[PDB]
């Protein structure tokens, strides 16, 4: 299962 | 930009035996950026129904893909892989060799 | 019995040819098990190994939500990084990301990983402590500052020590017949004259899994490192991998040469010779 948060770079 | 040219290997899934159905593979690797064109050839002609693996990459960030198709090797049909990439002036052809 | 899980993200801009393409793939060891492609006719997480197919609709929907959000997030990141480097709107660029967790043979977390790259160059990486970042340049420091403000490392650490490990161990149990089965290489040695006075000995390894293997030639029981032609390990297409190693030897010193094979699948390391 992948990491749940996306964070803009 | 730093660009890396692909390595190319052409080979069969199983030991090659004339008149026995098998798979013809062309593995491209160590390249960057990811856009690439790969065809499989039978006596110079583009094979139609070729499939390929999903785009992934190695620990050094370079991309790799497997292209493959069903085929029946014979004593005298010639097989090859044709590759083009931004790093290459004109396409590269690598011939299928049974001992390679 | 050491195992790992990794996800691999590639985001690629293509000015004049639509919005950037985002694709995620997931692996356990050398086995891919899921994909998502923002270009696919209907973008959704799809299974790529039989043992994942048993997961329910809530798994598939959950994955698809995350990858859809990542598609949009990475589109902004591409815009941001082009700015950080003062780059023109005309060229195509790539952000890559790889992350996941390693387990030891006991099933306990050996270590976590999270690394990103830009145009194939290291950009930002989570340090092994899972609490701090290594930024490659002044552009990456801007990303580092954004990521500290959102408490990213803290979120990664909870994931890598928690869910990542728990799901890896689930996959390993559900796919145990393949994921925890090592297939040893089938091996032989071939001999081909190159000239009257020299021949090629080629040591072949086929049908093995996982991909990790060591193939070496020796002359009188010493390593022939600089003289061995060593081909990159390659996928057969049926889950298994292939490799060979070759040496050019004087005729007929052939019997002074030995091929050595190490692989997790084997009862014992192998020593092979050309058998005329």
């Amino acid at each position: 299962l992948p990491f749940e948060r996306a964070t803009i770079m | 930009m730093i660009q890396r040219t692909p390595k190319i290997q052409v080979y069969s899934r199983h030991p090659a035996e004339n008149g026995k159905s098998n798979f013809l593979n062309c593995y491209v690797s160590g390249f960057h950026p990811s856009d690439i064109e790969v065809d499989l050839l039978k006596n110079g002609e583009r094979i139609e129904k070729v499939e390929h693996s999903d785009l992934s990459f190695s620990k050094d960030w370079s991309f790799y893909l497997l292209y493959y198709t069903e085929f029946t090797p014979t004593e005298k049909d010639e097989y090859a892989c044709r590759v083009n990439h931004v790093t290459l002036s004109q396409p590269k052809i690598v011939k299928w060799d049974r001992d390679m | 019995g050491s195992h790992s899980m990794r996800y691999f993200y590639t985001a690629m801009s293509r000015p004049g040819r639509g919005e950037p393409r985002f694709i995620a793939v997931g692996y356990v060891d050398d086995t891919q098990f899921v994909r998502f492609d923002s270009d696919a006719a209907s973008p959704r997480t799809e299974p790529r190994a039989p043992w994942i197919e048993q997961e329910g609709p809530e798994y598939w929907d959950r994955n698809t939500q995350i990858f859809k959000t990542n598609t949009q997030t990475y589109r902004e990141s591409l815009r941001n990084l082009r700015g950080y480097y003062n780059q023109s709107e005309a060229g195509s660029h790539i952000i890559q990301r790889m992350y996941g967790c390693d387990l030891g043979p006991d099933g306990r977390l050996l270590r976590g990983h999270d690394q990103s790259a830009y145009d194939g160059k290291d950009y930002i990486a989570l340090n092994e402590d899972l609490s701090s970042w290594t930024a490659a340049d002044t552009a990456a420091q801007i990303t580092q500052r954004k990521w500290e403000a959102a408490r990213v490392a803290e979120q990664l650490r909870a994931y890598l020590e928690g869910l990542c490990v728990e799901w890896l161990r689930r996959y390993l149990e559900n796919g145990k017949e393949t994921l925890q089965r090592a297939d040893p290489p089938k091996t032989h040695v071939t001999h081909h004259p190159v000239s009257d006075h020299e021949a090629t000995l080629r040591c072949w390894a086929l049908g093995f899994y996982p991909a990790e293997i060591t193939l070496t030639w020796q002359r009188d029981g010493e390593d022939q490192t600089q003289d061995t032609e060593l081909v990159e390990t390659r996928p057969a297409g049926d889950r298994t991998f292939q490799k060979w190693a070759a040496v050019v030897v004087p005729s007929g010193e052939e019997q002074r040469y030995t091929c050595h094979v190490q692989h997790e699948g084997l009862p014992k390391p192998l020593t092979l010779r050309w058998e005329p």
